[PDB]
């Protein structure tokens, strides 16, 4: 054979493709029962299959907490048809990933290969998730392992305190701890998550997504398979009321010598969710107009350095670690907030720059043109990379058909956002303000604040 | 000061001295030499047979 | 555990010989006065495999021995091949073990926590020395039968049991064909014993591993066994089988007394009897003395003072290297030990009773003076210090 | 196989009562007499079973040795409240080996080996 | 007389177990129609249609392609250079990554914040990074900003000026990303690898550098490293998503001019000073880690050279393993087995790395300090079983993986454009998948044999562990292991 | 496993805040950075006649 430099002689090259390709559109399809296939065409040699389901963490009863990290963890092993042996066999002959995701919410099943394996593909992952049968002894080595895990996650602070926030903040359903509990590890079992499964994964709370198939044979592959699923009224779903709380703990009194930092944040509450499109629209520019920052990172300088937290904190009081807001928009309500590290000799200023800044954006008039125009353009830019990807195309189909029942073009998403002013934005976080606080801390807890202090800072 | 032995782990130069006290180094770029190594040994395994 | 086999050479069948031969851990600054021991080892296994061929071709009688082992060495293919082999290895085997010894004297291995390998080295010494002695008879010529006679008469000086305990051990009233057989016997038996023992040695040492050149800690720098001192140990091999192949081939009758080659004959007595060379220090120690009862109770302080060395308790240091007066004192020993082997070999009259009155007790004041620098030189910190 | 079956052969059923028989004497099930040290996969599937059976295991191989020291046998009453050949094993060990020979099929390595004695 | 077999506490779980044992067994064809555990080898003719790549040479030496896709919204642009820390003097050693940073502050006609504010009022972002062979510097932004973006490009690499105040901000930014990256040791082993395996030669060094030598890294040195290694035949412009060919080139044809015409090219300044392999150790004993990491690397293949491929494949059929993967102890390759069934090490990965007239190949495990002994003894024999008695089935598994992982890495404006670029660069041309294919599937088991026993066979090796290595066997261990006597 | 003590520890913690805030009964980190020196300038400073 020639070397890479010099071309083989005897391969046939398929013709390519032209300049310009018209973008497919979406075929939404709904069997009697309530399942809904969903595809769209793509012009990569990829494809990118999933399955996602309604349920989710609020759907969690005190008996059978901590169920959603195992049905995460017990993936895609022994099935009724197969083993695991089997499974991995299959996977990794046609030279596919595979994966498996949790969420307050809603379940994702994914798995993607090349263009030409998929009715394998839809084939296998249909039976990994409508045929488990949930075997004790591998259920008791994946409690061994969430075991280890758990007792050695303290070292993300983040979502330890994001963790805190939403069960502070929270009283109903949606207090529930996503990853679980030492409890639930010493109550988990075959028999429970069976019963979850057989409870929760009814027809009319699945949708399969395509990012590069043909709707036709898809469907003709995914027909036989999953049309005799019977059909079943949908249960209502749960509650859960807002309500100010604070959380505090203190770290393992082993690392306070080592000058351990402080840790908070602050919360608000928003009425309106994911089908108040144009309110949640304009909390997503609103969030990427605070932006902020982390003192440390190397990547992209069109992350937000010439936002409003990094300028007019960072850059004013250099004792900060990091400075960043957040949110987490779900079905019917919206949650807010900023995250701040911080030595043990700086806490309570941090509390009242913070709060200070929360109403400066809240009063009128405080917010430049060049300021929301640079937000709007940032917002659109990052939705618009977001979306190359398959996986991020599939899992949007999948997670919109579950949501709203039809996909919702980009063009919508981007008149939305054109529309944004900064009435609209006043208006917004006036209802954000509008609501009582949610507040936690941890590190070295001694020195935060009052709860009841700090609320009274604020509006009623 | 720093201790002698830190300092060799977070300067990972590649210039490297060795003890020449006993035995002497080829100079870079030389090939091997296993197959001579194999043509002494077989001499006196002759012998042991 | 390991739920799947790795190797075999960690496998339950060969996890004796991997552990203690293979994977052990050894100093890495050893010398070359550490492959005596395994020496020996291959030394005594040439013993038994030539004496077992031997043991085919003698007949254990006064009428026929001098007579059958003139035919094997006559009639039988290869036969002086294997007579040589083991009349010399003796000598080689002696010689080894000499070596040995005066190594472990020099870096001072016989202390904490190595004083059970001492005492059984010791046992070990006086098994070689009874089966050499009662091997040198049964070829039945004339410095075979007069040494048994002189060596074994030397038991009636003990009171009153005497007389009994030699005419029990000569089975009757001299040195004759009973004594001839018993010996055979013995001979055949002592050496499987040696083996047990010097197995035993060799456990008692794995059990703390071995000592070093500078006499230290050293547990922080060591190697394996197997390759690095399997090679040393090979260059060692071959040396010893080119020497022992010299003695063989272009010089077999040197290290022997030429009266051998004559038969017994219990009425003439040779003019100057003596024992091998490797009896003759003892043997000029147990003549220094004009007492029978003085003379045999004078070799049991050698064997106390041997056997009691480890038992000290104040010296600090083990190599002589940091002790320039204790070994001053080895090498003046050894010039003394050389001296008794001499004049072991030589008529008692003058000027050689004083000569051999002397070293006696020199080799005594050796054994004495030693712990007094284990004392001397136990506050030595406290002088010298800056 | 025909002839092994009890109900067709009229041997077969004599068998069936020696052992029956002599497995009462003692106290102890069919399934008792296998040995984790015979096979290897005897190990897994007693390691897969619920802890309650592997339990009630133990205790009657005591009984059984207890009484074979003492050189007696149960009394009648608690030998008619016996019930040998009820398994807790076979199904088990059917899995475990025929798992086995389906990972031997598609290459792969064993999961456990022998030791070399 | 005997209790019926629901009548104890034993009995029930037994029934239970029988009958969830009796659930689990009968199986349904239906769902066994596609699939199958056994490896073959397919035929993708019917998918790897892909827009046609356009190369451009300007009279000038310089090279222009482009991937044009009119339907997308957002474009990559980008320049690749034929540059890198290993074309540097053993005096100005950490000169590329010190020019990496402070390429982003200068350009006269424009202050470090008004550049910063323009992008980040553009919506998109720029990046870079640098290595010993190949330099970057690329921005993402939307259709409408291209001209922007290139202009931008230009004028940052062709007016840049340096300043003596932010040089001494840049060396002091400097030494404390230095200090920051000592802490992750991975990277540390990796250098000290490549610091042992070719010590006397460019290839030996760190892209970083010495501090000792960021002391004195003054102006005129990267003046003098612009007008010496940024020539214009050794640069390429690449571009993807919504352009056109004719609008970049002729850009790019009235913009880039000004650039320094050195008729110097990397052959000539590889063609000196090439890279050999010695063979070596280096040992790193702390004890007060818990863990200990260690790689074992071979000599590898170039760019151009024909073997490649079956180092790839090699590499594939030596995959890694993790202690969080979902496949487990059924993972297909074989040390995989032996380190997931023996619970051996932590982590490990199989590596494959190419230069331009030479390469590497290894392992690299993590474990605790006391399965050093196993986890050695199986790499190796593994490795070596490679040049002995591979079978087919692993062949066949290995390149469907190759393929599978080269087509999905592929994925994105970004990655189109880095590939477009990196394979103009190595190669000299871009090569279509049909000929990639065409080239894995031409792998058999008598190739893997024939490159094994050419690569692996008797061959010296160069090793760097660090931590508690107290009880990792030594050098004639790892040597001598890589033959065997029983063949 | 003694909840009443910790309970009347947790009290004097929270609703307390000058030096009948400290703590009783130690937490880890002083114990890590506890030795014979600071026990013994303790007692040499705090151990005097008139008390
Ligand atoms: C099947 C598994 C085989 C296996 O495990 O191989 C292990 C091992 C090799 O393992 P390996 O890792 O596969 O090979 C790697 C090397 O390349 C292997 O290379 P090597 O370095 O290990 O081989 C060196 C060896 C090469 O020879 C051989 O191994 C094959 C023969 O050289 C010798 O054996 C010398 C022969 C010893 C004779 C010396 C006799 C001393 C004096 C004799 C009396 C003097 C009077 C005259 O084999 C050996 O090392 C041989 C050891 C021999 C020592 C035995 C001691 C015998 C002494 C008794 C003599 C007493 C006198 C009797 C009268
Ligand atoms: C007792 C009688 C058995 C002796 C042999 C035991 C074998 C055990 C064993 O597994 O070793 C192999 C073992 C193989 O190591 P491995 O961990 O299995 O893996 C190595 C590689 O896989 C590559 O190594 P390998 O697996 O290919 O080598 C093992 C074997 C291959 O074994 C097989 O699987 C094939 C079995 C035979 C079929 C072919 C016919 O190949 C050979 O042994 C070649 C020998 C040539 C044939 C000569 C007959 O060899 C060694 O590791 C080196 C051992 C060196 C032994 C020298 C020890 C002497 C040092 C102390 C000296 C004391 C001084 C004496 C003076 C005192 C006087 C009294
Ligand atoms: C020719 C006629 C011969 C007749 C016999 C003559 C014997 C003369 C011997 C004189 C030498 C004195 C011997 C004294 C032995 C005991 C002395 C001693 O110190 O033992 C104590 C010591 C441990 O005690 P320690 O810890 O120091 O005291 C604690 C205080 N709180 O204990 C230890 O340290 C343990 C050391 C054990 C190693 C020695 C074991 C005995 C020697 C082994 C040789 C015997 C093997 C024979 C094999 C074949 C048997 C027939
Ligand atoms: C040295 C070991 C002791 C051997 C010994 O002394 O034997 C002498 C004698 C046995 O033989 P003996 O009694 O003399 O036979 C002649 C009968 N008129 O001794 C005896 O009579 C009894 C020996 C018992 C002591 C043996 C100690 C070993
Ligand atoms: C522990 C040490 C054990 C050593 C045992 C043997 C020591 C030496 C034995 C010996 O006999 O060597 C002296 C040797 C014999 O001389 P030779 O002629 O046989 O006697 C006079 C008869 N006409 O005559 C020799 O000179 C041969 C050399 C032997 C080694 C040197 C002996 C040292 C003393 C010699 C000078 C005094
Ligand atoms: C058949 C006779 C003997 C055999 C086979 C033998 C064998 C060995 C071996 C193999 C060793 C360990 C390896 C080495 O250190 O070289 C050893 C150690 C030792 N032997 Fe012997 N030996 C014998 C006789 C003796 C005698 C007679 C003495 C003392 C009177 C003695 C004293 C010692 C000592 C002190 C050591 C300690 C080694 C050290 O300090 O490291 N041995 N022996
Ligand atoms: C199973 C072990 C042994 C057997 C069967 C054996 C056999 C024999 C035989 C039959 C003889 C008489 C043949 C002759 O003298 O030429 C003899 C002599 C002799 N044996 Fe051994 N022997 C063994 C071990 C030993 C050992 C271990 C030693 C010394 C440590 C030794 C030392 C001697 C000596 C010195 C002679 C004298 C030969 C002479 O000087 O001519 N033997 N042996
Ligand atoms: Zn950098």
């Amino acid at each position: 054979a020639p070397p890479l430099d010099f071309p083989l002689p005897g391969v046939t090259l398929p013709s390519p493709l032209p300049d310009h390709v018209a973008p497919g559109k979406t075929i939404v399809t709904t069997l009697p029962n309530g399942i809904k296939l969903a595809s769209e065409t793509s012009a990569g040699p990829a494809a990118s299959i999933g399955l996602y389901v309604d349920c989710g963490s609020i759907y969690e009863t005190p008996l059978t907490f901590g169920a959603t990290h195992l049905l995460e963890r017990m993936a895609f092993k022994s099935t009724r048809n197969r083993t695991h042996f089997r499974v991995v066999r299959e996977v990794e002959a046609i030279g596919g990933n595979v994966q498996a995701s949790a969420s307050r919410e809603q379940m994702g099943y994914t798995f993607d290969a090349l263009k030409t394996h998929v009715p394998e593909m839809v084939e296998l992952l249909v039976d990994c998730v409508r045929n488990p049968v949930f075997l004790d002894w591998e259920v008791n080595e994946q409690l061994l392992k969430v075991k280890a895990e758990v007792g050695e996650a303290s070292k993300n602070p983040q979502d330890l305190l994001l963790e805190a926030i939403h069960s502070a903040g929270y009283s109903g359903a949606l207090a529930n701890p996503l990853l679980a509990s030492e409890s639930a590890l010493n109550g988990l079992n075959g028999s429970i998550l069976e019963e979850f499964v057989a409870e929760n994964y009814t027809a009319p709370r699945i949708v399969l997504a395509a990012s590069g198939v043909e709707h036709e044979e898809l469907l003709s592959i995914a027909e036989p398979l999953l049309s005799d699923l019977p059909n079943v009224p949908r249960p209502e779903e749960p509650k859960s009321v807002y309500t100010g709380g604070d959380y505090r703990c203190h770290t393992e009194s082993g690392h306070i010598l080592n000058g351990q930092r402080t840790h908070f944040a602050l919360a608000f509450e928003l009425p309106g969710g994911w089908h108040k499109l144009k309110d949640a629209m304009v909390l997503t520019v609103l969030q990427m107009l605070l932006g902020g920052g982390g003192s440390f990172s190397a990547g992209g300088p069109g992350k937000g350095m010439y936002s409003r937290l990094y300028l007019r904190v960072l850059n004013e009081y250099p004792q900060f670690h990091s400075i960043s807001a957040f949110n987490n928009i779900y079905n019917n309500t919206g949650i807010f907030g900023i995250q701040v590290t911080t030595g043990s000799d700086f806490v309570s200023k941090a509390i009242d720059i913070t709060v200070n800044e929360l109403l400066a954006v809240a009063t009128s008039g405080q917010v430049d043109q060049v300021q929301l125009d640079r937000a709007k353009q940032a917002t659109k830019s990052a939705i618009l990379m977001n979306l190359e990807s398959r996986m991020v195309v599939s899992e949007d189909i999948g997670r919109q058909v579950l949501t709203y029942g039809e996909r919702k073009p980009v063009e919508d998403f981007l008149k939305a956002v054109d529309e944004v002013t900064l009435k609209d934005i006043a208006s917004i976080s006036q209802k954000l303000i509008s609501s009582p606080l949610t507040m936690a801390s941890y590190g070295d807890v001694i020195y935060v604040p009052n709860y009841e202090s700090v609320s009274s800072k604020f509006r009623s | 000061e720093i201790p002698a032995t830190v300092a060799a782990v977070k300067n990972p130069s590649s210039k490297i001295v060795y003890d020449e006290h006993n035995h002497e180094r080829y100079p870079p770029g030389d090939p091997s030499k296993r197959a001579f190594a194999y043509f002494v040994l077989t001499g006196g395994r002759f012998v042991y047979a | 555990m390991r739920n799947q086999r790795f190797s075999l050479l960690k496998q339950p069948i060969s996890s004796t010989l991997n552990q203690h031969l293979i994977d052990y851990p050894t100093p890495s600054n050893l010398s070359y006065w550490w492959g005596f021991g395994s020496l020996a080892g291959i030394c005594l296994v040439i013993q038994i495999v030539t004496g077992v061929f031997l043991a085919m071709h003698y007949t254990p009688h006064v009428d026929l021995a001098f007579n059958s082992v003139e035919h094997v060495m006559r009639d039988v293919e290869g036969g002086w091949l294997l007579r040589y082999m083991h009349a010399n290895g003796a000598s080689m085997f002696l010689i080894v073990v000499h070596l040995h010894i005066f190594r472990g004297l020099y870096h001072a291995s016989y202390s904490s926590p190595r004083e059970f390998v001492r005492c059984l080295g010791v046992v070990i010494f006086l098994l070689m020395i009874v089966t050499a002695f009662t091997g040198y008879v049964p070829p039945w010529g004339q410095m075979s039968f007069w040494g048994a006679t002189v060596i074994t008469s030397l038991a009636s000086a003990i009171p009153v049991v005497g007389d009994t305990i030699v005419t029990w051990l000569w089975g009757g009233f001299s040195v004759d064909n009973a004594t001839l057989n018993r010996f055979f016997s013995l001979h055949h038996l002592l050496p499987f014993i040696l083996v047990g023992a010097s197995l035993l040695h060799l456990a008692a040492l794995h059990q703390y591993g071995s000592n070093n050149p500078l006499g230290v800690h050293s547990e922080m720098d060591q190697i394996s066994f197997y390759p690095y001192f399997y090679v040393k140990d090979l260059v060692g091999w071959v040396a010893f089988a080119i020497f022992f192949s010299i003695w063989i081939f272009y010089a077999p009758n040197v290290l022997g007394h030429p009266d051998n080659y004559i038969p017994a004959n219990p009425m003439p007595t040779p003019p100057h009897i003596v024992p091998e060379w490797y009896f003759l220090p003892i043997h000029a120690i147990l003549r220094s003395i004009p007492d029978k009862s003085g003379g045999v109770a004078a070799i049991a302080p050698v064997f106390i003072c041997l056997l009691a060395l480890p038992f000290f308790k104040s010296m600090y240091v083990r190599s002589s290297s940091f002790r320039p007066i204790h070994q001053g004192i080895f090498w003046l020993l050894l010039a003394d030990r050389l001296l008794l082997g001499w004049i072991g070999c030589q008529p008692v009259e003058a000027p050689f009773v004083t000569i051999g009155q002397i070293p006696p007790l020199v080799f005594f004041l050796f054994f004495a003076i030693t712990p007094i620098p284990g004392r001397v030189g136990r506050g030595i910190p406290n002088s010298y210090t800056d | 196989q025909s002839f092994i079956d009890p109900k067709k052969n009229w041997f077969a059923a004599q068998h069936m009562k020696a052992i029956s028989k002599r497995l009462r004497r003692f106290g102890l099930r069919y399934d008792d007499l296998y040995d984790p040290y015979y096979d290897l996969d005897v190990k897994e599937a007693l390691n897969r079973l619920p802890k309650e059976v592997v339990d009630a295991r133990h205790q009657r191989l005591k009984r059984a040795m207890d009484l074979s020291m003492k050189h007696e046998y149960l009394p009648e009453d608690l030998q008619a409240m016996q019930t040998p050949f009820r398994g807790y094993l076979q199904e088990m060990l059917a899995l475990v080996k025929r798992e086995k020979a389906e990972r031997e099929s598609l290459g792969g390595l064993p999961l456990y080996q022998r030791t070399i004695p | 007389s005997p209790p019926p077999p629901n009548a104890m506490v034993y009995d029930r779980l037994a029934e239970a177990v029988k009958a969830k044992l009796r659930q689990l067994e009968n199986p349904d064809p239906r769902f066994l129609k596609y699939g199958s555990p056994r490896p073959t080898l397919t035929d993708h003719t019917r998918i790897l249609a892909a827009p046609e790549t356009r190369v451009t040479t300007l009279p000038n030496g310089l090279r222009v392609a482009t991937e044009s896709s009119l339907a997308a919204r957002t474009a990559t642009v980008g320049v690749w250079i034929d540059a890198g820390s290993r074309f540097e003097t053993e005096e100005s050693n950490g000169t590329a990554h010190f020019l990496e940073h402070m390429i982003f502050k200068g350009t006269e006609k424009r202050n470090a914040r008004e550049l910063e504010e323009e992008i980040e009022n553009m919506g998109g972002h720029l990046n870079a990074y640098t290595s010993r062979e190949q330099t970057t510097y690329y921005a993402k932004v939307a259709d409408k900003d291209v001209p922007k973006a290139l202009d931008i490009l230009a004028d940052i690499l062709q007016n840049s000026r340096f300043d003596e105040n932010r040089i001494s901000r840049e060396r002091d930014v400097i030494l404390r990303e230095m200090e920051e990256v000592e802490g992750q040791t991975e990277e540390v082993i990796f250098d000290h690898l490549h610091a042992t395996a070719f010590q006397y030669t460019p290839l030996g060094r760190t892209i970083l550098g010495p501090a000792q030598n960021i002391k004195t890294i003054t102006k005129d040195h990267l003046q003098n490293y612009i007008q010496t290694h940024y020539t214009a035949p050794r640069m390429v412009i690449a571009a993807s998503g919504a352009v056109k060919h004719e609008d970049i080139v002729e850009q790019v044809k009235k913009l880039f001019t000004k650039l320094s015409t050195d008729p110097t090219t990397a052959s000539q300044l590889v063609a000196k000073e090439p890279a050999i392999f010695t063979g070596s150790e280096v040992r790193m004993l702390d004890d007060e880690i818990p863990l200990a990491q260690f790689a074992v690397a071979f000599e590898g293949a170039s760019w151009k050279d024909p073997d490649s491929i079956a180092l790839m494949v090699m590499q594939a059929m030596l995959g890694s393993w993790n202690k969080t993967a979902g496949g487990g102890k059924h993972m297909g390759s074989e040390l995989a087995q032996r380190v997931g069934i023996n619970e051996v090490a932590e982590s490990m990965m199989a590596f494959n790395t190419n230069y331009k007239d030479t390469g590497l190949f290894g392992v690299y495990a993590v474990a605790k300090p006391d399965c050093l002994d196993d986890l050695s003894y199986a790499i190796m024999y593994e490795t070596t079983k490679l040049a002995y008695r591979v079978s087919d089935d692993d062949v066949t598994r290995a390149r469907n993986q190759l393929k599978s992982s080269l087509l999905l890495y592929i994925d994105g404006t970004s990655p189109v454009a880095e590939d477009i670029g990196r394979q103009l660069l190595t190669y000299g041309r871009r090569i279509p998948f049909a000929e990639l294919f065409a080239r894995i599937d031409a792998v058999d088991a008598s190739t893997i044999k024939r490159v094994a026993n050419r690569f692996i066979y008797d061959k010296d090796i160069a090793i760097a562990a660090m931590g508690p290595i107290q009880r990792l066997p030594d050098y004639n261990w790892f040597r001598r292991r890589t033959y065997w006597n029983r063949y």
